[PDB]
């Protein structure tokens, strides 16, 4: 449903339907095969997002868990409203940064 | 439209007509409440939407197409709309609180087993039964057994989910926490929240159109001001106190005079 | 009212051919029904702990004092014969073909015979075995499905443990504290048995009490109704309906094979 | 000049410290209550000023004598004095339901059974259960299970009777019909009430002067509405929903950036 | 952890030594502690029905099973030794020496030995017994002294009920399908059963655990917490009853061949 | 404690406090005692009660009993005031003749 380009030499971009079953297979060809490029600050532009659901959010999540790791920096910019609303509702508002 | 719609529904346990040609009609986003006296069944109206118990004859419009005319290939994937809330929590004494939260994730989804933890922390975490997420089921006071098991609910992100009898039995302290939660769930997510529950003095602050069940039918509905001034009998003798009425007081002695000299 | 009073017995009388017929229907729908979404074999090993190893105490105590008792009560009995030196064929016979496999069905039946059944009672009762259906898991397939397969495989491997604990604790008594020739003991046990006769007799006419009581041990739990008095009497007809169970089975398994 | 005077009891459980240096009064005549968070030992209290516990040090005064200091031929005849309605009815579930009410009454007095019917029935038509004189405790509902045991309470005529989580978890038609029932006790006979129950608004409805007990000492004590302004953090989260305050709404969890992110 | 596991078992046997004080405290209270104003015989005759003649249909049924069994097996183990006329001189033997007292216990403490438990637990946990002492009745000797002295005069009764029905059972069997000369059966039988060496032999074997299993089904009850916790102490009580019947049936029969 | 008396003549007085205590006293000398050497129209008179609880209903509801076993008719005058609380809970004023 959902797809990951644009990657490995700055701002990645994310698609629209960040459902359960599109999950595990963004995270994989997102988690290291983009990340693992080491460009630059990495911006992750969630503006094509009709969508989504907190395995998007665990997605976001699980975006930053490696850069932690990698030593890079990156932050969700555009981040929609509806996860928006999805991240306001547990006590994650600062965790994630943008 | 409508998240739960029961055109011309009805059911019975052996003969016992638990419901006969009922008709509910929930909206999509708000918190409607079902209750009635001691034994009419609400929970069986609660599994009927949950398709845990078989309707007898009738349809359950659920988030669209009806339930009950699926294949289990279908159906199995509609119970991913929707979870639940039984009183005491009903945990699983087998698995301890991480996994106990994590159960409908490793059910419907096939998901990293890192990303069953991030969800079912950011889960816990809005439930704010977060810490004990090693803690096992016996462990937790009847308090807090409760909320892990909303916990449980909310995972998937359910378009809708159920409440069996939530605030019965507690402190006002844990039964407002929950009223806190519930709330908080049906206005932020934007997700529906059926209450059934008895107890008409708390259901009515968080009942957008609370219903009534009774003797096996629809016993009206409506928001709960209008119920507060409804004017029938049986439903104005439950939404306050009047003992007598419709439902009786007595038992059906056969005379005092006779019971009490001869 | 004494005809209302026989109307009661009748209904008693059919409403147990039904649940005779609701249970085998209940245990069809477990054994071989579909395979859920959560069921795994880890399910089994966690009951396999639940219904075996925990049974594993008791049953080898019951062991020992049983084959200790066997032993020094035949040896009496033998005295007055004075084929004492064959008291280790005595043991190794009742307590492997007969009095092994109806004390563990005794036995087992009493510890896992109603810790199961409390315990999927009170998962019934709890609402814990409701609220699998609507995540979707069948319960049949996850919540009773690993204690019947938990059941038929840990019952046998209990009563082969507690006869060969039995014949060891009689060896034990007939030799080190009533004194015949240990040698004698196990030579005179190991040409009067017939393994193909009496053991595996044994074996099937545990795996046959195995299957009865372990299905009779998870459906009394699963049909209890939901309260904590309905439990509390589950609990009991089941080690009621077990027992007798393991012992009429025990009489038709003896007597299709002497 | 008060009902029940407890001077300084204290109460531990193998060194639990379940009550610590507490003096509550009673006033006679006034149904007053007590209440608190899930576990503050509410029921521990109750059983205390009845004897059903033995003080570990303390006294319960009680109509004059105090009771834990005394011969057990005094105090049997000192428990002429209170009844107790426990929650779920505590009904004996051998003896009928006639048996049942006259059990209080066929213990402390030798009465010709024909006499022992009056009063088990003018007890009975008063709690309106008069018709299922002759019904097992195992066929009564769930509802009025209660009000039989009411009856057994109010025999004897005592003069304090004490309600172990009488209002909790009950439709209201029935909790009409109770609270109806406890005060017209307290009204109509003139005999004081000891109301033990977390349901916070019938509780302040009913009750004349609540008491508050929370994690071990007593937490402060009056009219209901006075302990609605009192201000006490703790006691002002308790009689209002308030999810969070003093009583900590989170679980003392690591950290939220820790248990996510490592 | 290693350390606190070993503080567990230390604790663990510390409460099982401690438990054996309670419980034996709790029968002294039960047995001879008063008379409390609410007792009487009808207490004890309503509990005599539940204990006894409701466990009736059980052993009565397992007492004719397993006597046919024992004749069945016995001969054929005895169709090779010539001597297929002893079957009467064994089915009223084992089914009576040891056999016979020993499963009445392990079925007694199964049907009257759990159903004991719950019903004195589930009072226990419907505040039943705590709203006994309010009332001024001594819930021990109202609602568990009867339960004791039921239990202490239906297991002897039981036992020799079974055993009677056992060797009817063996005999039954022994004389329509197996063929052996009823005469020389009883006769055999008869001869060869020394009263004052079986009989009263198996009825001080079933008195001495029926009063342990009477004990620690009605103790058992009278100490649990929930339906959890009845629903657990039921387990244990028929576990321990279980081996304190065939421990018992050891130590008993080792003073006595 | 309690006494009975005044028979043949009607104005069947009551002594003061009828506990459990003074019940089957009262009950069996007022009973057959009392009621055999009574004529018609048998007004009792609970005049001089101190106290009394619901057994003093009872007895009195015990000389309803026979009176009708009796025959003589019978009505209840100068009824105290916790008496009259004990039948009002009980709603059993009518059964009381007055
Ligand atoms: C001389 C003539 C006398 C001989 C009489 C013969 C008796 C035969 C033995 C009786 C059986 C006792 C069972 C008691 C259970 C009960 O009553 O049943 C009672 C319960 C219902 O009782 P409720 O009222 O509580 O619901 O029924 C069940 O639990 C259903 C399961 C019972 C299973 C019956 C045994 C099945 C046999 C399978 C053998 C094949 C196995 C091979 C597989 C490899
Ligand atoms: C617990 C179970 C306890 C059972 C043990 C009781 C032993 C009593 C022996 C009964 C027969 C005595 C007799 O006459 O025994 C005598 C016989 C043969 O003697 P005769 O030919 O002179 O009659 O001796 C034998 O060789 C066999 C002894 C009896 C065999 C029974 C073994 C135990 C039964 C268990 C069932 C399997
Ligand atoms: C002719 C002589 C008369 C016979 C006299 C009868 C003796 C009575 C003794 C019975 C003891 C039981 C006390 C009550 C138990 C209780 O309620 O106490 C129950 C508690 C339970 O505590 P928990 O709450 O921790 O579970 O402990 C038990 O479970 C006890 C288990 C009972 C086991 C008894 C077996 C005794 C024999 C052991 C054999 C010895 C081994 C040696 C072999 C080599």
């Amino acid at each position: 449903q959902a797809s990951l380009r644009e990657g490995a030499a700055g701002e990645l971009q994310l698609a629209g339907v960040l459902d359960y079953s599109s999950g595990p297979a963004l995270r994989e060809q997102g988690g290291r095969l983009i990340r693992a490029s080491q460009a630059a600050e990495l911006v992750v532009d969630c503006s094509a997002v009709e969508r989504s659901s907190s395995v998007g959010i665990s997605l976001l999540l699980a975006f930053i868990r490696d850069a932690r790791k990698a030593g890079k920096v990156l932050s969700v910019r555009a981040l929609p409203d509806d996860m928006r609303e999805i991240a306001k509702v547990s006590s994650l508002l600062e965790i994630l940064p943008l | 439209a409508y998240a739960v719609e029961l055109k011309g529904l009805t059911f019975k346990r052996g003969s016992r007509a638990i419901f006969d040609n009922i008709d509910v009609r929930i909206p999509r986003g708000k918190v409607t409440g079902i209750m009635g006296p001691s034994g009419c069944g609400k929970t069986t109206l609660l599994r009927l939407i949950a398709s845990q118990l078989r309707p007898s004859k009738g349809e359950v419009w659920v988030n669209g197409q009806n339930l009950p005319q699926l294949s289990r290939g279908d159906l199995f994937d509609m119970r991913k709309q929707f979870g639940v809330l039984f009183q005491s929590g009903a945990l699983f004494t087998d698995l301890d609180v991480f996994e106990n939260v994590a159960f409908p994730l490793r059910v419907h989804t096939q998901l990293p087993e890192e990303m069953i933890r991030d969800i079912v922390l950011m889960k816990l975490q809005a439930v704010g039964l977060r810490g004990a997420v090693e803690l096992m089921p016996d462990e937790l006071s009847g308090g807090m057994k409760r909320r892990v098991a909303l916990a449980r609910a909310i995972a998937l992100d359910p378009q809708i989910l159920l409440y069996d009898e939530p605030f019965v039995g507690q402190d006002p302290i844990a039964m407002g926490v929950l009223v806190r939660l519930i709330r908080l769930l049906n206005d932020a997510l934007g997700i529906t929240s059926i209450v059934v529950s008895h107890d008409l003095a708390e259901t009515a602050s968080i009942a957008d159109y609370i219903y009534i069940v009774g003797d096996g039918r629809v016993l009206g509905h409506g928001t709960p001001d209008v119920l507060k001034e409804t004017d029938d009998p049986r439903i104005r003798q439950f939404v306050k106190g009047i003992p007598d009425g419709p439902v009786p007081f007595h038992y059906p002695a056969r005379d005092y005079r006779a019971d009490l000299l001869g | 009212s004494p005809l209302e009073r026989i109307r009661l017995f009748g209904r008693a009388g059919l409403d147990v051919v039904a649940a005779l017929g609701r249970s085998t229907l209940f245990l069809g729908h477990a054994l071989l029904g579909r395979r859920t979404p959560g069921t795994g074999l880890h399910l089994l090993v966690k009951q396999l702990y639940s219904v075996g190893v925990l049974s594993l105490a008791i049953i080898v105590v019951s062991g020992l004092f049983i084959g200790m008792v066997l032993a020094l009560q035949g040896y009496n009995i033998l005295i007055s014969y004075g084929s004492e030196q064959a008291v280790g064929q005595m043991v190794a016979l009742t307590l492997l073909r007969e009095l092994g496999p109806v004390v563990t069905g005794l036995l087992f039946a009493g510890r896992a015979g109603s810790a199961l059944t409390a315990e999927i009672g009170n998962m019934k009762a709890t609402e814990q075995l409701s609220s699998l259906e609507m995540i979707g898991v069948d319960p049949l397939k996850y919540i009773v499905a690993p204690r019947l397969w938990a059941g038929f495989i840990s019952m046998p491997l209990l009563a082969a443990i507690f006869s060969v604990v039995g014949i060891w604790g009689g060896a034990m008594v007939a030799v080190d504290w009533l004194g015949v020739y240990e040698g004698s003991f196990w030579a005179n046990m190991q040409n009067s048995v017939q393994f193909t006769e009496d053991v595996l007799n044994g074996v099937i006419k545990s795996i046959v009490f195995a299957f009865v009581v372990t299905w009779i041990a998870v459906y009394q739990g699963y049909d209890c109704e939901p309260t904590s008095e309905g439990i509390s009497r589950a609990t009991t007809r089941t080690v009621v309906y077990a027992s007798l169970a393991v012992l009429g089975l025990d009489f038709i398994l003896t007597a299709l094979m002497f």
